């Protein structure tokens, strides 16, 4: 689950459970932030069209 | 006789006090490969779903973070996170397309 | 060409492919059609999807 | 008008399911109050064994 | 440019195996599309491999727990719990198949109702 | 009768390291599966509960 | 839908109280078996003291 979330990129000698929850929260925030950026891009495109 | 009698003094009350501190589910052993008896509490299905596991509070925070409902199968967790990563990659492509079109 | 684009976009929905990209690169369009059965509908390898 | 009909049907379904959940919850809460009396009875039987 | 080109040629060799690589028009745009496809496939194949190996582990754990529950019910209730009527066994199968369709943790109303 | 049969079978499984040879396994409270079988209802009551 | 999710949380909270009552029943059965075994050992020591 940690490998699925953070990839192989972090050579963290120790994986923690707080670290697992943090990377899970980050995936959820990255999806939310990309939806918000897409919605801003839709508004900009709608304003250009108008 | 005095020495061995002193060892056995309050024996029942010593054992009962130690027994009171034990987690009964930790005694329940299961065999996955026929040879290795593991405590049922060490099975990943139970660590992730059992309300009496010490890790239950941590896996609850992970499920809320990934928006996985608590009624779902614990084996569905990695497949759900893999589909969330697929969704993130799709939204990245979509934003790149739309920014190039603008 | 439109049918080729529609087939590739249905199986590889993550690929931004324009109709101009296939018109200028007709042999590249054949490579994408040959890749479409080797890639599952999810972008993962067809063998890994069977397993 | 189809959407209003669909939402009316969904509203009626949620009203019925909520009433059922409240019946289950009320039955369960009455079972749980009695299961607390049971936890006190078994807690007394456990003190008797001690 | 040379690193992306080597990664694409390596990936295409891995995907086509012993099939001869079809000739194609090698330009900036076709190499960019193939590079994105190769990165996406490598990432997806890693994620799929991790899921497949966890499903193998979970299959062994669920089998171990199934045996525990079967033997517990056999010791407590005797072989009587397996001797259900044709309708009792149809009702049992419908609860099981409904809970499998919904991917439930267990057969409780607390899991079925939210799902 | 049903509650007692289930409790004895559950507790019997908490004591049984079924695969460890009997000479070397310290049991909890020094209890064996036999010590719990004595707390089971009369065999007539067990058969009647099962039926 | 908020009313439904609130009542669903209350149902899941009740399942947790039933497992505690069962843990007390298992402990009380094991401690009864233990008391019986310690009465038998006490009866053996009483016979040795009479001698």
């Amino acid at each position: 689950l940690y490998q699925l979330l953070d990839g192989d990129n972090t050579q963290k000698l120790f994986r923690t459970y707080d670290g697992l929850e943090s990377v899970a929260q980050k995936l959820s925030q990255d999806i939310a932030s990309m939806r918000d950026q897409l919605e801003v891009s839709e508004q900009e495109h709608s304003l250009l069209l108008s | 006789i005095i020495q061995e009698s002193q060892r056995l003094q309050d024996s029942i009350q010593k054992e009962v006090k130690h027994f009171s501190a034990i987690c009964l589910p930790a005694l329940l052993k299961v065999s996955t490969d026929g040879f290795n008896l593991l405590p049922s509490r060490e099975l990943s299905i139970n660590r992730m779903s059992n309300t009496h596991a010490p890790y239950y509070g941590i896996f609850k925070g992970i499920y809320e973070s990934v928006r996985l409902p608590l009624y779902k199968a614990p084996e569905s967790v990695l497949s759900h996170v893999a589909d969330m990563k697929k969704q993130l990659f799709f939204l990245r492509s979509q934003l790149s397309s739309r920014s190039e079109a603008i | 060409m439109a049918q080729t684009l529609q087939y590739v976009s249905s199986r590889l929905s993550m690929l931004q492919i324009d109709e101009e990209d296939l018109e200028r690169n007709a042999q590249f369009g054949k490579v994408l059609i040959e890749l479409c059965p080797l890639l599952g509908p999810n972008g993962g390898s067809a063998n890994l999807n069977r397993e | 008008e189809e959407e209003v009909k669909a939402l009316q049907k969904q509203k009626n379904l949620h009203i019925r399911r909520r009433n059922k959940l409240q019946m289950v919850e009320s039955g369960n809460r009455q079972m749980c109050l009695k299961s607390k009396d049971k936890e006190e009875e078994t807690g007394r039987a456990f003190q008797e064994v001690l | 440019m040379d690193e992306k080109s080597t990664k694409i040629i390596m990936w295409l060799k891995k995907m086509f195996g012993d099939k001869p690589l079809p000739p194609y028009e090698v330009n900036t745009r076709t190499m960019e599309i193939l590079y994105q496809l190769a990165e996406w496939n490598e990432a997806r194949d890693k994620d799929l491999s991790l899921v497949t190996e966890d499903l193998k582990l979970k299959s062994a754990e669920v089998k171990a727990e199934a045996k525990y529950l079967q033997d517990l019910l056999t010791e407590g209730l005797g072989p009587s719990y397996t001797n259900l009527s044709r309708m009792g066994n149809n009702y049992l199968n419908q609860i099981v198949d409904s809970c499998l369709a919904l991917e439930l943790k267990n057969s409780s109303l607390s899991s079925y109702i939210p799902a | 009768g049903l509650q007692q049969c289930m409790l004895v079978s559950e507790c019997s499984r908490l004591l049984t390291a079924d695969s460890v040879p009997p000479s070397d396994s310290t049991s909890i409270l020094g209890l064996d599966k036999q010590d719990l079988l004595d707390l089971l209802p009369p065999n007539m009551l067990v058969l009647w509960v099962r039926d | 839908q908020e009313q439904i999710q609130t009542a669903e949380r209350e149902i899941v909270g009740q399942d947790l109280n039933c497992e505690r009552a069962q843990d007390l029943c298992r402990r009380s059965l094991l401690l009864r078996a233990f008391n019986k075994k310690r009465e038998e050992e006490c009866e053996a020591l009483c016979q040795s003291n009479k001698k």
